[PDB]
């Protein structure tokens, strides 16, 4: 499994053309704030192709 | 019910309050793999099979 190459799975809001995210902030998927913290429909934005 | 006999109850005819489904914290486990879970209040089905 080559884990290495990741894509945004998660984010609040689509892109503009050209524009790129680097960014390692937490997501909100749930009505529940997350605090930089991972839990409950927390989840990271980055996850890896299998 | 069990899982040999799962019960199978048809929704139609109604509008449905999904973000009262997805907001509660009881479920451990919320997982689509169709839609999106933000975008169920937005869409429209002819029937949903539970």
């Amino acid at each position: 499994g080559n884990y290495n190459y990741l894509y945004r799975l998660f984010r609040k809001s689509n892109l503009k053309p050209f524009e790129r995210d680097i960014s390692t902030e937490i997501y909100q998927a749930g009505s529940t704030p997350c605090n930089g913290v991972k839990g409950f429909n927390c989840y990271f934005p980055l996850q890896s192709y299998g | 019910a069990s899982v040999y006999a799962w019960n199978r109850k048809r929704i139609s005819n109604c509008v449905a309050d999904y973000s009262v489904l997805y907001n509660s914290a009881s479920f451990s486990t919320f997982k689509c793999y169709g839609v999106s879970p933000t975008k169920l209040n937005d869409l429209c089905f002819t029937n949903v099979y539970a």
